[PDB]
């Protein structure tokens, strides 16, 4: 299937007036060039292949950067650097988010890919053996780790991936896991109805998708015990929606995001650069 | 269970796919779907509008 | 409960829940008891006149010892989450005397019933996960 | 004889006429309908109140002036205290509904101005404090039939507790997108020289078959002056805009005691 | 296996069980039904609320003691504030309904007593002043779910303004006929040695197809102790009587704003 | 094979009483 | 000796398996078995109980 070819047409002198319409109806303009000019025949062999939803979304996009370290931790703060937990979301970054938010609802499977990098913290503390990483998906309700070597990492039921530094970026597919019939990118509502004269707090409650979304937690550790040399690591998380369907198009985000909601920032709500004059080519 | 399909043409014609996994979520990208119906957004009107006719009669 | 323990290996659940009650007073004890399930979003029922506006059954005590009240699957989402969660809250189960328990003389005036829970054949679970009910020191 | 400008709509015991319409929109080309067995979710026999609730309810009118920046409502919120629809909504945990929205604004052949009338699924709006995100009170999000107004200035609150309302900034559609692109949503325009009404028929739209009406608004209704009202003999004149909405194919599940939401 | 003593009744989201019933009465041998086109009167499409309203509502319980003279309720009055039935009743000028009435009273194999349970069409009762006739206030005639009680004495008021209530004299059935003849009305008896419940299914009964529910009660429900409650270990013991009633085949016409009756 | 679908049913007034049982049986 | 079977459906349909090893213990997971008979645990009674009938008669 191709885009529209142009038919051979000449001129008209007619009570048929395709150049006029009334957009009050809610219909967009419909006229094409053959309606308002003399056209030659042009066969159009070009296709809209690269603007299908699958093509538009068919990329692994970075959605967050996590940090973990491996060293002999002697304080509570340093013990917490030996592993990390991250609430799974696409709102830490802006690029994939904005593309998804052309739509109100979506349904897709996910390809997740990870890029893991290290550096030496210092050079006077010897070296470090090659590190193995554990990335554990903790669905809502499953126990979250409080230390890098607690019982949760045995991961009898949670899916974990063990990645060996220097090997190919690890990768797995996730099905469409939504508890509704599609994912909602926007939710105009609340998680509960506050009722007349109840004592529950109404002053610090939130609004929208953040009150109802929960895709679980990614927990990451280095499996190795500490070397004399402290190693610091970054884990970049990539998402590619595949087998995609979307519904109910929206205007795209026009101004910077300032969090997980639709809120905007007072110093950043002037996207247009003014033109010198209405007659500026 | 090999699927043979047309490739997207290049500068100057089939390819083969076998699914290795038991979950469809594991599969590669969906095949090109050229479906479209712009009129549900560009012309979602109750009464048909013929271009050559007046929009309001 | 056995159902609860199984659910804590999963993230999502759907379907109807069956609550079966066994009266364990004497044979000479009579009574009528209202058992109610109120889907969420309104004032939790603390009186019989609110409870009886929801899904309910009036249980007459007698030779058949047990009564089953259903919490039919009534949910916005197709699955609920196996955690405490406002969005997938399930509602309220309550119980009131419909008349009262009556006994003759020479009979205990206080007694008990046992409540059981089980899943119906429309019930299923998804998304395997580790439970928070077992752990060990490291 | 028949004309794109002249229409009658009857639902229940209520009828609307217009003699200066401009066709009618059926959002996404889909008429509302009841929920099919093959797409159903809650299993209790639903209440389908039909004519008691599926009828035109007329909201309080608002005044269009040369300085107006626009108006918004949410649905089913705007109808929550409307006759038997409101009662059915609040006695049940779950509800779904389509709508016929009829926006009314007449003037004269000497007035000018144009209103964009948009039906927006999941019309999430920005909050009015930069100390928090997604920080809007239930009461401010759900004003009912009075709806709200847009502004052409954004002045977020000094303290978080004072900014728990929408920052309904007109040119960003109250949500960080440019208003000129709102036409991707089902819409009509009331351009005073052409027409005096807009009619939009809306199916139920959600990622679920049925949902909690008291928690969740499925549609926003936005009326924005695209071209300001002007009238040469009196530039400070006001003309009413009246919004009349009928629920359609309403269906409710999970009956219990009545929901009475917080009011402060 | 199946028994005249064991019954289940399900209407809407509500179910009743009994294990000591005595069959069930269908008043005048006729099950309730919707109004046929060939017998219809108001022409507007009716509201038929079905499961929202056609379900068991349990009234406040009353206490049977050795000194009790009896209880009365009127219908649809007793259900006027019951969930969606009450809302549908008051939002419409016209309504019709049948009922399943389930009266509940258990005791023990050592208690004795018998209650007559009667469903009386057009249960008109005497007033309590001899200065006037037919002189009863709306408020006293329509007590709602609390109903009223019978007395074994008639003491009409000194002044007409003080006697605007029913003279519910037990042995005259509150209306000048002998109570022993109440069995010509659809009835059951709860005789404690035999049964712990009465079930009566009532069709709509009136000289019209449909009528104003807020003006007119179609049925009276009377519970009279025919043989007094007695229990040897404690003659002052009390046992509850609980009344649970489901509207059936409800149909309403003439929708408008809600009726709010006077309360004093 | 799927989990159980729910049939369309209305109400009853019947000597059939599926709401009652006796779990003493071990069922 | 390739086995072609239905995949578990995803968001939006067959896969192929060949066994490489001479021991069945080496094989991947058993195929989905939807067998069940809850009544051996939920109703292990000698005499049939009809729901609509009295449990004890
Ligand atoms: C992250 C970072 O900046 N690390 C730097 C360290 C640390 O600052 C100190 O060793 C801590 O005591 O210092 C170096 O001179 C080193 O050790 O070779 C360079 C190295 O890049
Ligand atoms: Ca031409
Ligand atoms: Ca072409
Ligand atoms: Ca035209
Ligand atoms: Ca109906
Ligand atoms: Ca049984
Ligand atoms: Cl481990
Ligand atoms: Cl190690
Ligand atoms: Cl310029
Ligand atoms: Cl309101
Ligand atoms: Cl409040
Ligand atoms: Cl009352
Ligand atoms: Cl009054
Ligand atoms: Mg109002
Ligand atoms: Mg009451």
């Amino acid at each position: 299937p191709t885009a529209q070819s142009t038919p051979l047409t000449s001129g008209v002198n007619s009570q048929e007036v395709p150049a006029l319409t009334a957009v009050e109806t809610g219909a967009s303009g419909q006229a094409v060039p053959s309606d308002v000019i003399e056209t030659r025949h042009v066969v159009n062999y070009k296709t809209r292949s690269e603007s299908t939803l699958e093509s538009f979304f068919g990329r692994s996009a970075c959605v967050t950067i996590l940090e973990v370290e491996n060293f002999n931790a002697t304080t509570d703060a340093d013990r917490k650097k030996q592993f990390t937990t991250w609430a799974i979301t696409y709102t830490d970054t802006v690029q994939l988010r904005r593309k998804l938010e052309f739509f109100t609802y979506s349904r897709f499977d996910l390809e997740m890919t990870f890029v893991i990098t290290e550096r030496y913290y210092a050079s006077n503390t010897g070296h470090a053996r090659n590190q193995v990483y554990q990335l554990m998906y903790i669905p809502p309700g499953a126990p979250r780790p409080t230390a890098w070597d607690d019982y949760t990492w045995q991961s009898s039921s949670n899916p974990s991936v063990f990645y060996t530094y220097g090997s190919a970026p690890p990768r797995m597919s996730i099905p469409y896991v939504g508890i509704a019939n599609a994912y909602s990118h926007f939710y105009d509502g609340f998680a509960r109805v506050p009722l007349k004269d109840e004592t529950v707090d109404s002053g610090d409650t939130y609004y929208g998708l953040v009150t109802i979304n929960d895709f679980g937690t990614l927990a990451v550790r280095v499996v190795n015990e500490y070397n004399p040399a402290r190693i610091t690591s970054k884990i970049r998380v990539y998402m590619k929606p595949k087998h995609v369907r979307c519904w109910c198009p929206r205007p795209p985000r026009a101004v910077p995001y300032r969090g997980e909601g639709v809120d905007f920032k007072q110093d950043s709500i002037t996207p247009l650069t003014a033109v010198e004059n209405i007659n500026t080519f | 269970g090999a699927q043979v399909s047309s490739q997207k043409v290049g500068a100057h014609v089939n390819y083969t796919t076998i699914n290795y996994y038991k979950d469809s979520a594991s599969n590669a990208a969906s095949k090109l779907d050229f479906s479209q119906d712009p009129s549900k957004f560009t012309e979602p009107v109750k009464d048909i509008m013929i271009k050559t006719a007046p929009a309001l009669n | 409960t056995m159902l609860g323990e199984i659910l804590n290996y999963y993230t999502h659940w759907t379907g109807s829940l069956r609550f079966t009650f066994l009266f364990c007073g004497s044979m000479m004890a009579t009574g009528k008891i209202l058992l109610s399930y109120s889907p969420p979003g309104a004032k939790p029922p603390t009186t019989r006149k609110d409870a009886m506006l929801g899904t309910h059954i009036i249980w007459d005590l007698g030779l058949q010892s047990s009564c089953t009240m259903l919490a039919p699957w009534i949910s916005n989402t197709v699955y609920r989450r196996c955690i405490k969660d406002d969005f997938t809250e399930g509602g309220y189960i309550t119980c009131f005397y419909q008349t009262r328990i009556v006994v003759p003389s020479g009979t205990p005036t206080s007694m008990f019933m046992l409540a059981f829970v089980s899943a119906c054949p429309d019930f299923s679970v998804r998304l395997l996960r580790d439970t928070n009910h077992i752990s060990q020191r490291t | 004889g028949y004309s794109d400008r002249v229409r009658q709509i009857t639902l229940g015991n209520s009828t609307i006429t217009t003699q200066e319409a401009a066709n009618a929109v059926v959002a996404y080309g889909e008429w509302p309908s009841y929920l099919d067995d093959k797409e159903a979710n809650p299993i209790d026999a639903p209440t389908e109140p039909d004519v008691s609730s599926n009828r035109f309810y007329t909201l309080d009118s608002v005044q269009w002036k040369s300085t107006s920046r626009g108006w918004w409502w949410k649905l089913p919120d705007a109808l929550k205290d409307m006759g038997m629809f409101g009662q059915n909504m609040y006695y049940h945990y779950l509800g779904r509904s389509g709508y016929t929205v009829h926006v009314q604004c007449n003037a004269s052949k000497f007035h000018q101005g144009a209103l964009g009338v948009f039906a927006i699924p999941e019309y999430v709006m920005a909050c009015n404090t930069e100390a928090k995100t997604s920080y809007v009170s239930y009461v401010n999000a759900n004003p009912g039939e009075k709806g709200g107004v847009f502004d052409n200035a954004y002045n977020p609150s000094a303290e978080a507790s004072e900014g728990r309302k929408f920052a309904a900034l007109d040119y960003l559609l109250g949500c960080g997108v440019l208003a000129g692109n709102a036409f991707v949503y089902p819409h009509q325009i009331i351009n005073l020289r052409t027409n005096n009404s807009a009619t939009l028929v809306l199916p139920y739209v959600n990622s679920l078959a049925i949902d909690c009406m008291a928690k969740h608004n499925n549609w926003g209704l936005v009326i924005l002056p695209l071209c300001k009202l002007d009238y040469a003999p009196n530039s400070s004149t006001e003309i009413p805009i009246t919004v009349t909405i009928a629920p359609m194919f309403t269906e409710f599940n999970g009956l219990r005691n009545i929901t009475v939401p917080a009011t402060q």
